[PDB]
RNA sequence: GUGAACAGCCUCUAGUUGAUAGAAUAAUGUAGAUAAGGGAAGUCGGCAAAAUAGAUCCGUAACUUCGGGAUAAGGAUUGGC
RNA sequence: CGUGGAGGUCAGUGACGAAGCCUAGACCGUAAGGUCGGGUCGAACGGCCUCUAGUGCAGAUCUUGGUGGUAGUAGCAAAUAUUCAAAUGAGAACUUUGAAGACUGAAGUGGGGAAAGGUUCCACGUCAACAGCAGUUGGACGUGGGUUAGUCGAUCCUAAGA
RNA sequence: GAAAUUGUUGAAAGGGAAGGGCAUUUGAUCAGACA
């Protein structure tokens, strides 16, 4: 089963980079037909992709 | 074209060929000449090297600077429990040489003797000797007769004795089975010592003393394949040179044109048979003696055995021979110790000494404690403690 | 036979990691416990938790801590028959300190 | 059909092939020797262990520079090996041979395979680029391999000729004296 | 962010995690390091290597086309709070 | 002595097996060679008189093709680095997803272009070859889809020069 | 559907090459001629 496609549509979809798409493991037989730009944003408004937050760089100790 | 410089050539020709020996337990190739007036005893023994540690005696050596003065000498332990008497084999003169003509045996073998007889003991039906053993049912008759046969013949007698392995710290149960040849009496009262002694069991004390010089035959520790610079001392070549430079650079003339036996090669170093001689005998400690380790000068109860015990050994229960220096061989192995072949005047050798002190402290680490006594004394009450 | 047991178990991985290469240390690590898993439930077939990996992996290749509290449980195999009737899962234990315990059993229930 | 030089009765034998396999030439033609004339029971479980590495296959013609180990002792050999792609097409074949076996109606309790043959198919063709712009050969050896699995049949009986004896008369008149003579 | 800095080193966003793999760690290598005492005795030759280094202050010779030579040479100092 | 072609002849051999090829079977010849048997084979071929020449190989660092020993050998070691589990599949070190460990470190392994390429883009199918292990993956293979301008370029202008 | 070269089967020889000459033993194989 192949979601690169998936992911990579994810990505622009979102506005975010690959590395921050999350693609879930347990709904991988949905998430593979999903061929559009517009099934893709079902899937991403009721969280079966979901974005992932930024890694945090903290100004803490240069401020 | 002639060398240019003369130097010496690297390494002993007499100790080829650089293989590794066929066995770990370095063999006797010859013993003490024969002297038949004095009372029958061993010419050797067994034991295994434990380890190493520090000596401090007064020398006496008139004329020397160090007469008179302390000196600290190294040297090493082997772990020697009383030795047990299982057999005897006699041999005979020939134009070929020396020939064996019988072996007899002890009618009762320790599983220690029996496990060398072995290489898969867990599974075997240990079979070995049992028919051997009924022989001495019948009377004894056919064993007196081969006992009768060594006497009437029989240009030389030796006894064989297998060591206790198993009042030893090592882990491995197999024991270690030699001859050593026999030399007090005539060939009779040879056998006659013999069978009387089957089954039965011989210490060090009944071969050796203090002050003795005797000699060590062991196999030389193991390093596997080495390149020609360590294992013949050969010269590194200088750092420019390509194709790498511990080496040799000629091999050899281009007449004859064949690499000659007398140039360094890489091979094998180590585990070598070894045949080192004119060791004396410091101490011939006993197993059950506290104080072992402790001196007339000293006096303080310990034993030989050091903090936290010989490293990568043990701890030496038995009865052991210090002597002094060091001698071929590792920790663990397999080591004969071999009465000398002639009688030495050197007054080095004839010198008696006394030890003043034996280092007992860790030699896991910087020693700083001989014993937990002196140690709590300096430190006092730790954490723990009381 | 069979068995199914689970028991908790502290593997020294310092003398185990002892000399190897630092970018072999976590991946050793994981080899050394799946070997470890082996010679006590004598099982062939060892699977690790992915926190298990976590918990190896903390901090990074070379970091590996000195001594791990593991959980072994050997339990029966199903689905398109295996060589071996069972395997081992191996799970991480949240302990304080992974120093002085000793090998215990787990009551099944 | 047409294998090699066989001589077993084809009633009691079954057979299979492949053409043209992207196995090594050589390490195949090792691993089939080590299965001639095994008992077909013996020789599968065999070659489980080899690709276990509980066994070894040994090595007795392509073998120069090849390593040593003791899982040769048991062939009286100290180079061996465990080729496991050989392996995997050689119990290929040998589970079709089993097969053909089922399907003839053959006790496949008696079972050994009589013939087993590997030798070389045409070599495919690659390039691998060398110094100094230079183009070399970088080719597949592929195999053929054939078995043949035959029933095992015991005794033999005799028969045979008679040897017709022919002697002078010198010959059979000391012949005729002998029993004249004695018994 | 450190810092003189588009340096080096660490990081966010993005993007990778591609480079046959497994097991051991003999010789000899390639690449990276260290060595008591001596200190170029090595060598065609100090080749290679090692030593030096930032900044603040002090202090700087012959000679000169008066511009230099000059970071001459030689010294001290430097963290945290 | 032997070979390709030619004139003559034997009303020559042959699909009931010509030629060719194989054959530590036979026989003739000092030899070049000739004859037979057996196996394989499938459409043509030979004896004798004579005519004719692109007419006889071991070599020429000969020509073209094929093939070995070398050898399962040299090797597949630059660019820090990989790991656990699930899913898929006949098959998973290598595909996909999740997790973790890292890297490039904005003088990028980021985001775009010029030249050049020309479909490599994208989707579905999919592994015989190819990607110096693998392969379910691919810039591979099969079948399709896809490039929209009054304002971006060309087009206009002039430069060295043609 | 030759040869080089290769696999299997069968037979034989092999103490630092192999192959060859004259001769015979031994094994295998075979023509002829007797009437
Ligand atoms: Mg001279
Ligand atoms: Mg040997
Ligand atoms: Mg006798
Ligand atoms: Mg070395
Ligand atoms: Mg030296
Ligand atoms: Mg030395
Ligand atoms: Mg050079
Ligand atoms: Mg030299
Ligand atoms: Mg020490
Ligand atoms: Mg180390
Ligand atoms: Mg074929
Ligand atoms: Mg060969
Ligand atoms: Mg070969
Ligand atoms: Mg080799
Ligand atoms: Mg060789
Ligand atoms: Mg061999
Ligand atoms: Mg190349
Ligand atoms: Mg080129
Ligand atoms: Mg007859
Ligand atoms: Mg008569
Ligand atoms: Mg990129
Ligand atoms: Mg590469
Ligand atoms: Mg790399
Ligand atoms: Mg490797
Ligand atoms: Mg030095
Ligand atoms: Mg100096
Ligand atoms: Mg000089
Ligand atoms: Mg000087
Ligand atoms: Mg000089
Ligand atoms: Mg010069
Ligand atoms: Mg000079
Ligand atoms: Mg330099
Ligand atoms: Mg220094
Ligand atoms: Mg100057
Ligand atoms: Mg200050
Ligand atoms: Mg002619
Ligand atoms: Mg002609
Ligand atoms: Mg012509
Ligand atoms: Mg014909
Ligand atoms: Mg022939
Ligand atoms: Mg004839
Ligand atoms: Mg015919
Ligand atoms: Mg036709
Ligand atoms: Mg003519
Ligand atoms: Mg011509
Ligand atoms: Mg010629
Ligand atoms: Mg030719
Ligand atoms: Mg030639
Ligand atoms: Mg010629
Ligand atoms: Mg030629
Ligand atoms: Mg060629
Ligand atoms: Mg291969
Ligand atoms: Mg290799
Ligand atoms: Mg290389
Ligand atoms: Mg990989
Ligand atoms: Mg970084
Ligand atoms: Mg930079
Ligand atoms: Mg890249
Ligand atoms: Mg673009
Ligand atoms: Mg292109
Ligand atoms: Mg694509
Ligand atoms: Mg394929
Ligand atoms: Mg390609
Ligand atoms: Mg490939
Ligand atoms: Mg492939
Ligand atoms: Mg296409
Ligand atoms: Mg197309
Ligand atoms: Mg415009
Ligand atoms: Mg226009
Ligand atoms: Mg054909
Ligand atoms: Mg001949
Ligand atoms: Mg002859």
């Amino acid at each position: 089963a192949n979601l690169r496609t998936q992911k990579r549509l994810a990505a622009s979809v979102v506005g975010v980079g690959k590395r921050k798409v999350w693609l879930d493991p347990n709904e991988t037989s949905e998430i593979a037909q999903a061929n559009s730009r517009n099934a893709i944003r079902k899937l991403v408004k009721n969280g079966t992709i979901v974005k992932k937050a930024v890694t945090v760089h903290s100004k803490s100790r240069t401020r | 074209s002639h060398r240019k410089y003369e130097a010496p050539r690297h390494g002993h020709l007499g100790f080829l060929p650089r293989k590794r020996a066929a066995s770990i337990r370095a063999r006797v190739k010859a013993f003490p000449k024969d002297d038949r007036s004095k009372p029958v005893a061993l010419t050797s023994f067994l034991g295994y090297k434990a380890g190493m540690t520090t000596i401090v005696r007064d020398l006496d050596r008139p004329g020397s600077k160090f007469h008179k003065r302390e000196v600290v000498e190294a040297v090493t332990v082997v772990d020697t429990p009383p030795v047990v008497v299982v057999g005897v084999v006699g041999y005979v003169e020939t134009p070929r040489g020396l020939r064996s003509l019988t072996t007899v045996w002890a009618e009762h073998l320790s599983d220690e003797v029996k496990r060398r007889f072995y290489k898969n003991w867990y599974k075997s039906k240990k079979k070995a000797f049992t028919k051997y053993s009924a022989k001495y049912a019948q009377d004894g008759a056919g064993i007196e007769r081969e006992l009768a046969r060594i006497k009437k013949y029989a240009s030389v007698v030796r006894v064989l004795v297998h060591t206790q392995i198993r009042k030893t710290p090592l882990a491995q149960k197999k024991a270690h089975l030699a001859e050593i040849q026999l030399n007090g009496g005539s060939i009779s009262e040879k056998v006659d010592w013999a069978r009387e002694h089957f089954e039965k069991t011989v210490a060090v004390d009944s071969v050796f003393e203090q002050n003795e010089m005797i000699d060590a035959i062991a196999v030389t520790k193991g390093h596997g394949f080495e390149g020609v610079t360590h294992r013949w001392g050969t010269k590194k070549l200088p750092r420019k040179t390509h194709r790498g430079l511990r080496k040799v650079a000629c091999i050899g003339a281009w007449h004859p044109a064949h690499v000659m036996w007398s140039v360094a090669r890489a091979g094998q170093r180590g585990y070598h048979s070894r045949t080192s001689i004119n060791h004396k005998i410091y101490r011939v400690g006993k197993g059950d003696d506290e104080a072992n380790g402790a001196t007339s000068f000293d006096r303080t109860k310990k034993t030989i055995t050091p903090m936290g015990g010989f490293v990568h050994y043990g701890e030496i229960k038995n009865d052991f021979i210090m002597v002094k220096g060091c001698i071929p061989g590792n920790r663990k192995r397999i080591v004969t110790l071999r009465k000398s072949l002639y009688t030495n005047t050197s007054r080095k050798a004839l010198e008696e000494v006394s030890l003043k002190w034996i280092d007992t402290a860790s030699k896991f680490g910087k020693g700083r404690f001989q014993t937990p006594a002196e140690k709590h004394a300096f430190m006092g009450t730790l954490k723990k403690d009381l | 036979l069979k068995d199914v047991v689970t028991r908790e178990y502290t593997i020294n991985l310092h003398k185990r990691l002892h000399g190897v290469s630092f970018k072999k240390r976590a991946p050793r690590a994981v080899k050394e416990i799946k070997k470890f898993a082996k010679l006590h439930m004598g099982t062939d077939d060892v699977r690790l938790a992915p926190e298990l990996n976590q918990a190896i992996w903390k901090r990074g290749v070379k970091g590996v801590e000195y001594r791990l509290r593991l959980r072994i449980s050997r339990k029966r195999n199903e689905e398109e028959d295996a060589k071996n009737p069972l395997f081992s899962y191996v799970e991480p234990v949240l302990v304080a300190s992974a120093k002085g315990l000793q090998t215990v059993v787990v009551e099944e229930d | 059909a047409r294998y090699g030089a066989t001589s077993t009765n084809p009633a009691k034998s079954a057979s299979a092939r492949g053409s043209y396999l992207r196995v090594s030439f050589k390490n195949t033609r090792e691993t089939a020797q080590a299965i001639n004339g095994w008992e077909l029971t013996k020789a599968q479980k065999y070659l489980e262990q080899v690709l276990d590495h509980q066994r070894a296959i040994p090595f007795r013609r392509f073998n120069s520079s090849i390593g040593r180990t003791a899982q040769g002792k048991e062939f009286g050999v100290t180079k061996a090996r465990w080729p496991a792609k050989s392996v995997k097409f050689v119990q290929g074949l040998l589970q079709n041979a089993a097969a053909n076996a089922e399907a003839k109606g053959l006790d496949a309790t008696k079972l050994y395979v009589s013939h087993i043959q590997v030798n070389q198919a045409p070599k495919q063709r690659r390039r691998t680029y060398r110094a100094h712009g230079r183009i070399n050969k970088y080719e597949s050896s592929p195999s053929h391999i054939e078995l043949v699995v035959t029933e095992k049949e015991e005794a033999v009986a005799k028969a045979a000729e008679k040897k017709v004896v022919r002697l002078t008369s010198r010959q059979r008149g000391r012949i005729a004296a002998q029993k004249r003579i004695a018994a």
